[PDB]
């Protein structure tokens, strides 16, 4: 588990083999494996339509609207210990995600095809 | 001028398929911990905001008798019948011999009072008990008269317990990631045909288990027109299925205000029969209505007159049979219902106009129900039901949105067509509900040539 | 269910927490779930042998052979509707996907080490 | 099963719809499932925090110390046979699985967000 | 007579069956976490700032 460990440093400081039986351990383990494969997947599924398949820092082309927030840079990359500023953007996010899917990805594809007919 | 291949992933392709569906309820029940029958724990609650993709330009194929929701809802049904009344109470040693008289009120006897020796829950002591149940539970076994119980040749009988419910809640079905159901929106759609408006959804509607014969109750209407249904109209071995566009209301009821006993057989196991009837004695009477009715059976057959377009038609009533084959047979409240519906299918239609009913008497068709504790539905051969007595008294107010039929034989006597009641299935009912429903499976990734290349 | 909705345009106009009980709902939504995950993942794992890890539309470097289909590419991309190029070329496909797997892949990574030593 | 066919060659020569039922060979085919399903995604989370996420030859940026191998590269290209190179360096695999975690993409993405504000 | 008889259906242990009280530890699955608190007196219903 090696996140967490900067979970109080602020945001710019941080830069076995068993026969399935179904008892009533062996039905727990089974959904925790369940649990634990669709977690991930549909995080994947998420950084994958955002041009951001295989990388942990990923720049995009989706300009910042001043009604989400009215903060600087370096107010928020020096104070703001990522708990807090979940919090304060959480009416915002999917909204935002709408904004990643389309305007940085379906025009990018599309106009990249248009330049390989040269 | 140089062609390549290209890759796409999210195109608008499907193909038939059959997959497993899960239920899907809502939060509008599911304030109390109870569990009933049609478990609803583990149905999904359903979404406040469904979606419905209309489509385009395409002529999808339906068919309403091949469809594979309905073998699923068939075996969804029977299955989850027997989670409830696996853990409850075996009525083994209530197959002996019974003694008995009659209640002092006849054909009105319905009732029996029996007596019965039981070995009590302590394995050495012999009690005598007293019961009333009723006539159509009993069969006489050779002055005395002396018999027993109905179902203890060929069935091992279990009884429901009480504070488990049987009302009928409605069931969504859902299908998984990577499917979705299509659905006709054609006004008057036949079985088996092709379509032109079609809709996708992930949901379906809200489908009600209503166990019931010869008639649909608290079901779907159509619009503007009675529409009939059948597989193949010119055989007669196939069953018809009307429905409606206005409802027609029934009301039933059981006037009594019988108690219930509590003999305890066996340790942890109580036996709840019948005790005493406080009041008059009465029937159990359903009145349908008759202006109301008269309407809608005579503009059945302005449909029917167009499939027959010579002969006379006419209703007759079904032919002998088990009492829960031959007539009208349902739940309400927990007592289950066996009307016989010969004042219904009684009549002779020349020209859509009649002589057999007559306007010289009074409205409100009466019905005689009766009453009946074992219940072997969905024909088991080894298993069946007792359901325990309900104290106090019982109404119904059902809501009649179609109906079942059949045709008898291909005999010339004349210029006559006879129709009687008697779709002989439980899939009949599922039919009803499901046949504008279609699975289908998506298939997201194409192939296609056009003018781009890689570089390096 | 984004898609579908361009299911009649043509080709180049669409350009909760319960535990785990083994009764009759649950054995269900169990398969439904093992149905989902495993769907997902063989389109995933197609498109990651052929270079189009995380794109929606990828070109290649297949030249398209003319016993496949004799069409036109404005002839294809105006009238047809997906539907009936699905079945046009459903003999076809599974050859097409061995060319996208070799011929465009096997010979594009090793080539490409061949430049790194430079 | 297109691999094992050069498991002797030298190591620069090889250069349907049935219901759920919880019987006693539903139980098996549900445990083999899930098996095929975890043991494909840990081999590509694995591949994903290196930047090798849809490649099947991925260069690096990791020295290759001398304390894992002392032999030439013709000399274990030419003679080796894979399952023997496997059991050569099998101690040593955990540590360069680190230093291809850091040291070839922490240093990557943050450096590559330092060239992006330009 | 016996103790239950009339109230409950009763059923022997069998022997070579052990009731003895060997630990349990509680695993939470992968995406989860468990904290715990390490403050020396900590009561009920209360923050932390050792966690
Ligand atoms: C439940 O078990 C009891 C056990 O006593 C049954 O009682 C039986 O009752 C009959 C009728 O009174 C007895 O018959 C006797 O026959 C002699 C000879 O004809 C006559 O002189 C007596 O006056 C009397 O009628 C019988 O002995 C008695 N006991 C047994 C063991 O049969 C009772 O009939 C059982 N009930 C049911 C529904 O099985
Ligand atoms: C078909 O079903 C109807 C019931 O809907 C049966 O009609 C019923 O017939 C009886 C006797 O013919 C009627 O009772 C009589 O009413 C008249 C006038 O009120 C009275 O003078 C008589 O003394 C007697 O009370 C009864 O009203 C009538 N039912 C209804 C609802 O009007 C009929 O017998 C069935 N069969 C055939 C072949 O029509
Ligand atoms: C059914 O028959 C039994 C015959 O025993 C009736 O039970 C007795 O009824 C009388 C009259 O009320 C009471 O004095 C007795 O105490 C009852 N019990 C016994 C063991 O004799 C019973 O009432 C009858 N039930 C009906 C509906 O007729
Ligand atoms: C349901 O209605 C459709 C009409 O939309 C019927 O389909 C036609 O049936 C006739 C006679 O079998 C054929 O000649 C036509 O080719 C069918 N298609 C069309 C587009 O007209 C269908 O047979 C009806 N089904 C039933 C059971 O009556
Ligand atoms: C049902 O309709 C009947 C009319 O046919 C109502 O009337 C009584 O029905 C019982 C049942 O046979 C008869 O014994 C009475 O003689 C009827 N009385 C009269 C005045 O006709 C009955 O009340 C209706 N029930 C309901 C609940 O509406
Ligand atoms: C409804 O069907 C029954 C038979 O199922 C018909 O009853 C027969 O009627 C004729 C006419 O008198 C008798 O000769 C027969 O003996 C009757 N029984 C049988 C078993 O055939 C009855 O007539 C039919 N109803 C109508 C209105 O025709
Ligand atoms: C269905 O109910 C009707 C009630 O009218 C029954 O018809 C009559 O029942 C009486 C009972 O005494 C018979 O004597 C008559 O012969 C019956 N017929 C006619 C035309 O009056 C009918 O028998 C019932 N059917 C069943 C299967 O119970
Ligand atoms: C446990 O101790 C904490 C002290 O850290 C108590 O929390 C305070 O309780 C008082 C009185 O109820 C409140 O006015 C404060 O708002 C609480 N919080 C803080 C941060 O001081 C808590 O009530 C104690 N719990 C019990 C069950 O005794
Ligand atoms: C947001 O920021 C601007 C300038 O930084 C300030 O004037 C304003 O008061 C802030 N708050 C809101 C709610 O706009
Ligand atoms: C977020 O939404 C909630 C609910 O509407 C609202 O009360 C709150 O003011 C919004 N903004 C923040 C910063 O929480
Ligand atoms: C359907 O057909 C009409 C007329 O042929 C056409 O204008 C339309 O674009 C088509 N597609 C949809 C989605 O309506
Ligand atoms: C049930 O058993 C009795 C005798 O116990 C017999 O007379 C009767 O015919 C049997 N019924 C059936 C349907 O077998
Ligand atoms: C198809 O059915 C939908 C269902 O609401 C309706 O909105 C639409 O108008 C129908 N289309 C036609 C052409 O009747
Ligand atoms: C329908 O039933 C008639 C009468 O038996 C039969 O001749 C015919 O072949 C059946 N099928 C069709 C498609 O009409
Ligand atoms: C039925 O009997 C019970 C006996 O306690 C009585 O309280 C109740 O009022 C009766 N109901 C009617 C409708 O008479
Ligand atoms: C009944 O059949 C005859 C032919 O035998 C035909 O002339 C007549 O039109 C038919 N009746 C109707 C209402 O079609
Ligand atoms: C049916 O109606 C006709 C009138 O269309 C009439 O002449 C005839 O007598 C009626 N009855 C029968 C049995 O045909
Ligand atoms: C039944 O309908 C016919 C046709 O409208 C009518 O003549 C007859 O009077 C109706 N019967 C009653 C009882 O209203
Ligand atoms: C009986 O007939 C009357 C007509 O006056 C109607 O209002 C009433 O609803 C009918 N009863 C039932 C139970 O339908
Ligand atoms: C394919 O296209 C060519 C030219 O476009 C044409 O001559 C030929 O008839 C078409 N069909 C077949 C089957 O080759
Ligand atoms: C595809 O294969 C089938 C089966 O061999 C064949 O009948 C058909 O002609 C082929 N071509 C097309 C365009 O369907
Ligand atoms: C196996 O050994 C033979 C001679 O022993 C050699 O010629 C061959 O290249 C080796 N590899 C394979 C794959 O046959
Ligand atoms: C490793 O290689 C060097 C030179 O290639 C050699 O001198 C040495 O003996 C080898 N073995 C060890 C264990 O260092
Ligand atoms: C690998 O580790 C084992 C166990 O410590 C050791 O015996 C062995 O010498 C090491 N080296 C090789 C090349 O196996
Ligand atoms: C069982 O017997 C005991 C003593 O006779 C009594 O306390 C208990 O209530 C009885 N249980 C039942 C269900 O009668
Ligand atoms: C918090 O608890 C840990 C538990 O080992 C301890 O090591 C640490 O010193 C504690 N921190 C403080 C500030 O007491």
């Amino acid at each position: 588990l090696g996140f967490l460990g900067a979970a109080g440093s602020t945001m710019g400081a941080a830069s076995q083999q068993h026969m399935l039986q179904l008892t009533v351990w062996g039905i727990k383990q089974l959904q925790a494996r369940v649990l634990a494969v669709e977690r991930y997947l549909r995080d994947q599924q998420l950084l994958g339509i955002w041009g951001c398949s295989g990388k942990i820092i990923c720049c995009t082309n989706v300009p910042w609207n001043d009604s989400w927030s009215n903060k600087t840079i370096n107010e928020i990359w020096d104070n703001m210990t990522w708990m807090q500023w979940e919090k304060e953007i959480d009416n915002y996010t999917q909204h935002i995600y709408t904004l990643l899917e389309v305007s940085q990805i379906q025009q990018e594809k599309n106009e990249q095809e248009l330049l390989e007919l040269d | 001028a140089k062609k390549w291949v290209t890759v796409y992933y999210g195109v608008p392709v499907w193909k038939e398929a059959t997959t497993t569906l899960f239920c899907a309820s809502d939060a509008k029940a599911y304030d109390t911990e109870v569990h009933n029958v049609w478990a609803t724990h583990a149905c999904v609650p359903t979404d406040p905001n469904p979606q419905e993709i209309v489509l385009g330009n395409v002529t999808e194929n339906f068919n309403m008798w091949k469809n594979n929701m309905v073998e699923q809802m068939h075996e969804d049904i029977i299955s989850l019948w027997d989670q409830s009344l696996k853990p409850c109470v075996k009525l083994t040693p209530l197959c002996v011999t019974l003694n008995c008289n009659n209640v002092n009120t006849n054909n009105t006897g319905e009732m029996k009072n029996c007596s019965f020796n039981v070995t009590t829950s302590i394995r050495d002591k012999i009690k005598k008990e007293y019961a009333l149940f009723y006539k159509l539970d009993v069969v006489p076994l050779e002055n005395i008269t002396n018999y027993r119980l109905i179902n203890c040749n060929t069935s091992v009988i279990t009884q429901a317990c009480p504070k488990v419910s049987f009302e009928p809640i409605p069931i969504h079905y859902c299908a998984p990631a990577g499917f979705a159901i299509l659905k006709c929106n054609s006004k008057t759609f036949n079985g088996s045909g092709p379509c032109t408006n079609v809709s996708t959804v992930q949901c379906t509607h809200g489908i009600r288990p209503v166990v019931s014969t010869q008639l649909l109750l608290n079901g779907s209407l159509a619009e503007e027109e009675i529409v009939i249904r059948s597989e193949n109209i010119t055989d007669n071995a196939k069953t018809i299925i009307v429905q409606l566009n206005e409802a027609v209301e029934i009301n039933c009821t059981r006037p009594n205000n019988n108690t219930r006993k509590s003999i305890h057989i066996g340790p942890g196991r109580a036996f709840y029969a019948t005790g005493d009837i406080i009041g008059n004695i009465r029937q159990a009477h359903c009145n349908i209505s008759k202006a109301r009715w008269n309407e809608t059976l005579g503009q059945i057959v302005a449909k029917l007159e167009e499939q027959f377009p010579n002969k006379t038609i006419i209703f007759n009533h079904s032919s002998g049979g088990d009492p829960e084959i031959v007539t009208h047979s349902f739940n309400c409240g927990g007592e289950f219902f066996y009307c016989n519906t010969t004042p219904l299918f009684n009549s002779t239609w020349n020209n859509t106009r009649t002589d057999d009913y007559p306007t010289g008497g009074e409205q409100n068709i009466t019905l005689q129900c009766r009453i009946k504790q074992i219940i072997n539905m969905w024909q088991g051969v080894g298993k069946a039901m007792y359901a325990p007595p309900i104290r106090g008294q019982i109404r119904c107010s059902s809501n009649i949105t179609g109906l079942l039929l059949t045709r008898d034989g291909g005999r010339d006597q004349n210029g006559t067509e006879t129709f009687r009641p008697g779709g002989g299935n439980m899939r009949d009912n599922w039919r009803s509900e499901l046949y504008k429903y279609k699975v289908v499976k998506i298939e997201p990734l194409g192939i296609a040539p056009t003018a781009c290349k890689r570089r390096v």
